């Protein structure tokens, strides 16, 4: 419910899949030189957190995320410098 | 719509909080000469030129 | 109108959950801050009584 | 968003609300109004008498 | 209207009183003059101090305490010390000649000229109180005027007031550590005298506290000032329910009604947790589950007695801080399950819990750490029978040759008191044995 | 018309009454200063049941608070909504009870109860047409279990026609809050079975279980426990204050719930209750309400209902709902679990409907049921009492006030006979 | 009933439904426009504010009665400035429908028929001439005081400063009349009987008909040749006659193309599926999109 | 309306269940939040089969997640689509089975299954007319095998009339994960024969072969393997949720597939399967589908059906098509390969048509058949069991908690009769 500012890192996620848009150092060949690929994947941290036992005791809730992510999901919107 | 601005109290939703600096109890009720009496707090006036 | 009543009434429960979750998130933040408070003074007092034990 | 509030309509206590003043006679617009006559034609205290009949005692 | 009047007799009582009364002054915000801080300027003054302090009408506060001693040295220190203007001038009674470690001196010959003066002062303080809950007494059993006057005052109070509750924080001699030579003689004589005159007695021997400071507070050379600070904390938690609101309040009168199965069985030993320095406080989380377990450790007790050698008849514990009724219940259930701790058969329900909101206060220059939870536990058990037996053995060792008895018989007491006092103690030794066997 | 006066004693009684009066003030839209600020007309028609009227148009509850010590009274006066109670309704002593039934019933409460009896007499004569009394007290405490029981007895011979209601916090040995609790519990039960018209047992273990497994909140408090108790209290009497499809007061509840006069011990439960993190998945339907109603873990007592047979039960519904749906659910739950209901009475469930739901909700219900499974608590209390009385430990404290062991023996025998006759109907068959 | 939060919206909706039901049931001389012309007499100063007593008196005069509590909810909802007085203008702003499109279609065409000289305004006597002609066959053209004698059939409307009525009010009066009547067929019959004009569209192609038609197309193809085929067959017509090779399909070409494969869709039915298929609305559809929708679509 | 509940046991069942619910939600267009966003109205007509309605119009799956240790369910909750499952449907212990059948069937399963049995009983009560159950678990694990098969026994006793399905992944000996595989695989089969209405055998070797040879995937992962299982699972009940020319539920398949009650072990296959580099060059038609359907390399089991005789078979068709080609294709393949079909049952093939194809494809086919070649899988399991059992290796763990060797003897004894029963019904001729 808060306005989105231009410039800071953000996240873009698909609503039917809950998968964050991502891009990695994966080579791809095309007429426009060499460029990488864009796909959807959640680059979450590998370490597991005992969320289920936390829920039953009553310490945390589902909507609040518990696992960090890697910066491959970070995107930024860039606008024009001059009017 | 008309959504309530504040949470309504419910069997487990009041949640009293007790993180104060000092939990002191004031002696407001006193029994003297086998007669009940209480302090006159919340009632005092201050002054006026009346 | 029955469909409208269902949507209008369930929205109250939606707001209801958000209030509780937000304030509960507030309470833990304050209580955690009070735990930082305790070890703040204790850390100082450890370096305090260390010198006092050397003398007397 | 916010917690639960106790006082509705923002009713300030009369303790700080202005000061006592000369309205002690608010009810006594009809206090020396007897009802043996009266409340038969009038509802307000009767004027001081100017004339009396014989044997007024 | 919940006032307690404390009695401090002997050097042990007075030196405990100094540490005990500096905590109350700081806890309720009173400067050493009895006056509130000059600047202050908050408003809405709370008269929670009425439990211990009394208002003079305009200005200072005067404690509801009395100090007794026959040697003038320790009192003169108080009258010259930091708190000279706090106590009333004529509520510090001082004698001229010491009792000199003799029970008879302070009970028959020279203690009768002082006991009249104190009873006059006690009546004036009691007449001032409107809701007097009871009396607290502090005395050292292994001393002359400590046990002499202490026994005389308790006897006089029994007929002067009667049903008023009286609590006793005695200081019994250590099993092996000793400062005098004739402690067993006046230990029994005092114990027999106070056997039928006190309501609740707590053992406060010194060697246990020496071990606690070394083990927990990392102090290798403690002093009596350190010990008196720990004892005062026990008192503060014990009476904290009368002046700080809590979820479940407890009263002084609700101690002798639960921890005393029989009139002759009123001896009990106390424990306190967490007694910890900030060395280990920075690491431990100090949860309510952890503190309630540490209170039952025999090494953490305030008396040189092992509860593992006897049964538990009743236990009362008080929680202060941010405790929750959830975890108090859960941890207590675990204690009942533990096989290492067992209760007597005829007492299936064996606890009493008190909850208070005020966290413990910290004294500047003190040794304890600042915490959020604390528990004080008072338990009556059968294991106290061993301290009497060991104290009995030393008395029988001396009394065979009638040593030191001429120092007593010539000071107004008869020879027969030694036999009956020993006779009375002997019955109590296996009296604890009869109550502890299964039906 | 058919108003009820609220009288309470003891620490637990004072706290429960404070929470209940706060809940009632919120429900009726009364500000902390006592001035009506409701928005609908229905919140003013029946305000006379609980609130009196003073000058200036303010309302003061007809509540009486008693205690041998003013500690909890002092604590509750300074709290929120503490200004509603008039100072003349506060009666207090100077000594205290000390968790002693003898002290609270013979030597202190007996000499102190004159003033509170005067106060309750004044209130009863002041009210237009009294409907009954209700009690909140603790059986395990001294002053409560003594003075409240003695007051119950006295007001019972004085008003033999009015109804009686009690909310007793019976002790559970798991939380051994007081070592001398069996004596007080058994004596209070012996006194209560003779006079009390309704009894509702409340257990801290059941409240803890509810607050831990249902609400899923990390820091339970006596505030939350008292809120649960107060919601249960208001649910049973909502229909007396608001209109509905079927009206049912306390007299009708007793009539439709108690089979025999000595069987007047019930268990209560409130629905719906859900966690913050699980409310988004549940629905709001009468079948869900009634399936949570009969869940064993939802009860406010230590007694487990599926170990016994439901003699009679009653439900009081709040909100706009359908008679079809409610009575079909009642019939279905009665038919599918025939082993859980006694056989020689058909249709042993009563339904009541109120059109006004609690604020912030659309449907609610309160369940009161007389089940033969409560005998477990009585048997456990009696066995602890007899085990601790064989050695007659702690008996001298009670004997010092002139009591005699003949009364103890008679109370134990009455409790045993109550347990025997209460178990007899469990195996009874036609 | 416990109007704590959303309850205000529910109860006022109940009141609005009750009022609509009442007015629709009586169906007769009473009208919503009759209510507004009652309020201003009680308004006195034309402030737009009325107290609870006057508001209750006016509604009772119309013949509408509610609970004592129900009146409180209306005041609480419609006292926007919290002066203790309801806003009858706001009350009449609600409980007013926007009129159905078919009803709007019929009312607009009647006004168009009356106003053949396209100014958007109609002289009052011109209307009253028609209302009198339809009512009898022996009225005759001339009357003694025809203008004033026949103007009583009109002036239920209102006229602007010029003296002519506007199209805006002509629709506005009829949509006000559309609250006492809740039957579309009855409304259309009343209007046509009043105005001597009965012209409307027969029907519109429905989703069920479209689904049936498209299922007919997709099933007919399968019977031809084999499973792997018929995509080449469908593309073959486009190859045979798409001269410009642009790749766009027109309505005329699609109609003729479907004529080739023994599927003679009606013009109205063919338009419906054509309009549903495209969303660009230029009248041209890519052949690839058409073959995709016809063949490779999981849903009917 | 004939809805089905889902039970997920073991580590494999949790992973199989996670992907299956992703496909079903996709097939009905359900977002991870729970709000319907489909394109056509047919996706909502039969949504009640798998989803329960909640507040706000969201849908929750009626699936119960069960495991002794919550380590596996911990990862699935935090990942995508972890929000659909209601938190009340997760049950977990504190120890874990650790590939010990008896520990998960006698010690830990016994004291834990009370909770999960209550939950599934509630779910079956809520549905108006239950249609059947389905269980996904593993016979090579501890929690999947022991506690998983015990719950089957309990619900079978309580619901003796409903149909039950199991998707059992019996591990293969070519490459194995657990060294105690023969023990807990053998015991589970003995308990599964007399309680499971049907059995759906899945082997890891077949899954790997399909990916490498048919899909030509150089780096397959369990995510790919779980999808192939999930695709077949939805195809079995596809016609129950969508309209079609011929209708067939789970019960109808049971009637036409099981000649004798003990012969209820099927083997599965799914068509079509092609790589991305070959989609353009292959035309999808009914003759093409039925050719891959009967290919032995396509089926989900390592058992080669060419070594036995097809007792019965059933084919489910998804996608719009005419019926003449489907009828004749089953006829022609029956005539030309008569050597692979037993004779004493004429026309032993079942055909069904559904007109809603899966997303991304125009036609799909799910194949379930009863073949005597499945006896070979039992033979090698018994072969490995007796080789390990003759030395009593690893037996001290099984008999350390009350299990006796008498159980092992009958577990293998029951297997021999099943192997013999299949062989007798393979050479018999009319
Ligand atoms: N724990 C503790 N014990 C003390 C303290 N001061 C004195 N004692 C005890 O007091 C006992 C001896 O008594 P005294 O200190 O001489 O004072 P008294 O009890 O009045 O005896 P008299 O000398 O006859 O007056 C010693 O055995 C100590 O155990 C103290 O500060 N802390
Ligand atoms: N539910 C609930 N129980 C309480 C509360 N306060 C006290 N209790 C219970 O009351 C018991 C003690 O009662 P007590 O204070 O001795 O009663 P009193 O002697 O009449 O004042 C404890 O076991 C508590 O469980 C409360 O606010 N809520
Ligand atoms: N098809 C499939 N099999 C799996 C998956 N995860 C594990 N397995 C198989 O499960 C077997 C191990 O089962 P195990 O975890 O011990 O079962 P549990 O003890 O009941 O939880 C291994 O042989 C794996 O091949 C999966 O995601 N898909
Ligand atoms: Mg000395």
């Amino acid at each position: 419910g808060q306005p989105v500012r231009s410039g800071e890192p953000v996240l873009i996620k698909h609503i039917p899949t809950c998968q964050w848009l991502a891009t990695d150092n994966v080579q791809y060949n095309n007429e426009f030189g060499q460029e990488f690929e864009v796909f959807c994947n959640s680059y979450q941290c590998h370490n597991k957190t005992q969320n289920l036992i936390a829920e039953k005791v009553g310490r945390k809730t589902i909507e609040t995320p518990m696992r960090n992510q890697t910066n491959q999901n970070t995107f930024r919107i860039v606008t024009a410098l001059y009017p | 719509y008309n959504l309530p601005k504040t949470v309504p109290l419910l069997p487990g939703h009041c949640f009293p909080d007790h993180l104060k600096e000092s939990h002191h109890k004031t002696q407001q009720f006193t029994l003297v000469n086998n007669v009940h009496c209480e302090k006159t707090n919340y009632i005092e006036e201050k002054n006026d030129p009346y | 109108r029955d469909e409208d009543k269902a949507f209008s009434n369930q929205t109250e429960h939606n707001r209801f959950m958000l209030i509780n979750l937000e304030r509960q998130k507030n309470r833990q933040h304050r209580q955690r801050m009070d735990e930082i408070k305790e070890f703040n003074l204790l850390a100082a007092k450890e370096q305090k009584i260390k010198l006092k034990h050397m003398y007397d | 968003q916010y917690a639960y509030d106790f006082n509705p309509a923002k009713t300030q206590s009369l303790q700080s609300r202005p000061i006592e003043h000369n309205k002690f006679s608010a009810w006594t617009g009809d206090q020396l109004y007897r009802t043996s006559y009266g409340t038969h034609w009038t509802s307000k205290p009767q004027e001081p008498k100017t004339h009396v009949p014989p044997g007024y005692a | 209207m919940r006032e307690v009047i404390s009695i401090h007799v002997g050097q042990g009582g007075i030196q405990v009183g100094n540490a005990c009364w500096e905590l109350f002054c700081l806890e309720h915000g009173i400067q050493p003059d009895g006056q509130m801080p000059s600047d202050r300027t908050i408003g809405g003054g709370d008269d929670a101090f009425n439990t211990f302090f009394s208002e003079t009408g305009a200005g200072k506060h005067v404690p509801r305490a009395v100090f007794l001693d026959l040697e003038p040295t320790v009192i003169d220190e108080v009258r010259t010390g930091t708190y000279r203007q706090l106590f009333h001038p004529e509520q510090l009674i001082s004698g001229k000649e010491d009792a000199a470690n003799n029970f008879a001196r302070g009970h028959y010959t020279i203690g009768k000229e002082i006991v009249d003066l104190c009873l006059d002062r006690i009546r004036k303080l009691a007449d001032n109180c409107t809701g007097l809950q009871g009396f607290l007494v502090f005395n050292s059993v292994g001393g002359g005027t400590g046990s002499g006057l202490g026994s005389l005052l308790l006897e006089r109070l029994s007929v002067d007031y009667g049903k008023k509750s009286k609590l006793g924080f005695t200081i019994y001699p250590s099993p092996q550590v000793s400062t005098a030579v004739v402690e067993p003689y006046n230990s029994i004589l005092s114990t027999h005298s106070l056997l039928e005159h006190t309501d609740v007695a707590v053992m406060l021997d010194n060697e246990a506290i020496y071990d606690i400071c070394r083990r927990n507070l990392d102090i290798e050379r403690p002093t009596y000032t350190n010990l008196n600070r720990l004892i005062a904390q026990v008192i503060s938690s014990l009476t904290a329910s009368l002046r700080f609101d809590g979820a479940l309040n407890v009263d002084i009168t609700e101690f002798q009604t639960n921890l005393v199965p029989y009139p002759r069985i009123h001896f009990m030993l106390s424990s306190y947790a967490p007694i910890i320095s900030a060395e280990k406080a920075y690491h431990e989380q100090l949860s309510v589950a952890e503190i309630t377990n540490s209170a039952f450790e025999p090494a953490n007790m305030m008396a040189k007695c092992d509860p593992r050698h006897g049964k538990y008849m009743a236990c009362s514990m008080m929680y202060r801080g941010d405790v929750v009724p959830k975890d108090v219940n859960a941890s207590i259930a675990t204690i009942k399950t533990k096989r290492t701790i067992q209760f007597v058969d005829w007492c299936p329900t064996g606890f009493k819990v008190g909850i208070n909101y005020q966290p413990p206060t910290v004294v500047p220059g003190g040794d304890l750490a600042k915490v959020m939870r604390a528990v004080c536990m008072i338990s009556n058990s059968t294991a106290i029978a061993e301290v009497f037996s060991r104290l009995d053995h030393k008395f029988d060792l001396m009394y065979a040759k009638r040593a030191f008895v001429h120092w007593y018989v010539g000071e107004g007491m008869e020879e027969g008191e030694f036999s009956e006092a020993r006779e009375d103690l002997a019955a109590l030794e296996k009296d604890y044995e009869e109550v502890g066997i299964e039906t | 018309m058919r108003e009820i006066v609220h009288i309470q004693g003891g620490q637990c009684g004072n706290q429960i009454g404070a929470k209940f009066w706060e809940v009632i003030s919120d429900e009726h839209g009364i500000d902390p200063t006592g001035t009506y600020h409701g928005d609908s007309d229905l919140q003013l028609e029946r305000i006379n049941v609980y609130y009196n009227e003073a000058t200036g148009g303010r309302y003061v509850p007809r509540a009486i608070l008693m205690d041998l010590e003013p500690g909890t009274m002092d604590s509750v006066r300074a709290g929120p909504f503490g200004q509603l109670f008039r100072p003349d309704n506060f009666v207090f002593g100077q000594t205290g009870a000390g968790n002693n039934w003898a002290k609270g019933h013979y030597t202190e409460g007996a000499e102190l109860i004159d003033s509170v009896l005067d106060v309750v007499r004044k209130e009863a004569e002041g009210c237009d047409c009294l409907q009954g009394f209700q009690i909140t007290h603790s059986l395990g405490g001294g002053t409560g279990s003594g003075m409240g029981t003695l007051l119950i007895s006295k007001v019972r011979e004085e008003y033999p026609d009015r109804i009686m209601e009690t909310f007793s916090v019976v002790p559970s040995p798991k939380v051994s809050d007081t070592v001398v609790e069996p004596y007080n519990a058994t004596l209070s039960v012996h006194q209560l079975v003779e006079n009390a018209d309704e009894c509702m047992v409340i257990d801290n273990e059941a409240l803890y279980d509810i607050c831990f497994r249902t609400l899923k909140l990390t820091t339970p408090t006596y505030g939350d426990l008292n809120h649960l108790v107060s919601a249960a209290m208001s649910g049973v009497t909502c229909c007396l204050r608001f209109p509905g499809q079927l009206n049912s007061d306390l007299r009708k509840l007793a009539v439709n719930l108690i089979p025999f006069p000595r069987l007047h011990f019930f268990m209560i439960g409130f629905a719906p209750l859900t966690s913050r993190g699980s409310q988004q998945y549940r629905a709001l339907t009468v079948p869900e309400l009634t399936q949570q109603m009969f869940d064993a873990k939802n009860m406010m007592c230590a007694a487990d209902p599926r170990h016994g047979r439901y003699l009679t039960a009653s439900a009081l519904f709040r909100g706009r709902m359908s008679t079809k749906e409610v009575d079909e659910q009642m019939l279905n739950v009665q038919n599918k679990n025939s082993s859980y209901f006694v056989e020689w009475i058909p249709n042993n469930i009563k339904s009541s409907i109120c059109d006004i739901p609690p604020k912030g909700l659309k449907m609610a219900v309160t369940f009161v049921g007389n089940s033969t499974a409560i005998q477990e608590m009585f048997k456990r209390v009696a066995e602890q009492f007899t085990a601790m009385f064989r050695r007659k430990a702690f008996l001298h404290w009670y004997t010092g006030e002139g009591m005699d062991e003949m009364e103890f023996t008679e109370a134990e025998s009455n409790m045993n006979d109550l347990v025997s006759e209460y178990q007899q109907y469990q195996d009874a068959t036609a | 009933m416990s109007l704590y939060g959303v309850g205000l919206n529910v109860q006022v909706d109940r009141i609005k439904t009750e009022f609509r039901l009442y007015v629709s049931k009586q169906k007769g001389g009473l009208n919503v426009r009759n209510l507004r012309r009652i309020f201003e007499q009680l308004d006195y100063q034309q402030n737009g504010q009325l107290n609870l007593d006057d508001f209750k008196a006016g509604l009772n005069k119309f013949g509408f009665f509610l609970k004592n509590v129900d009146y409180q909810c209306l005041l609480k909802y419609f006292d926007v400035e919290q002066n203790g007085n309801v806003n009858y203008l706001a009350f009449l702003s609600c409980i007013s429908q926007t009129l159905n499109q078919r009803r709007a279609n019929f009312v607009l065409k009647v006004f168009d028929s009356i106003d053949s000289e396209q100014k958007g305004a109609v002289h009052p006597f011109s209307l009253a001439e028609r209302l009198e002609v339809v009512k009898n066959k022996d009225y005759q053209i001339g009357s003694k005081t025809r203008e004033q004698l026949v103007g009583e059939y009109v002036a239920q409307f209102h006229k602007n400063q010029d003296g002519l009525i506007t199209r805006d009010e002509f629709v506005s009066y009829y949509e006000d009349l559309g609250l006492g009547i809740s039957s579309d067929q009855h409304f259309i019959e009343i209007l046509q009987t009043q105005w001597g004009i009965k012209e409307d569209d027969d029907l519109a192609i429905t989703k069920e008909e479209v689904k049936g038609i498209v299922k007919t197309i997709r099933q007919k193809l399968i019977q031809k040749t084999k499973g792997a085929n018929d995509e080449f067959l469908l593309r073959k017509l486009f190859k045979e006659f798409d001269i410009s090779n642009s790749g766009f399909l027109t309505l005329d070409e699609m109609n003729a193309m479907l004529i080739k494969l023994e599927i003679p869709i009606q013009k109205r039915y063919l338009n419906a599926v054509f309009s549903q298929l495209d969303r660009n609305h230029s009248g041209v559809i890519e052949f690839e999109e058409f073959v995709y929708y016809i063949v490779n679509d999981p849903y009917p």
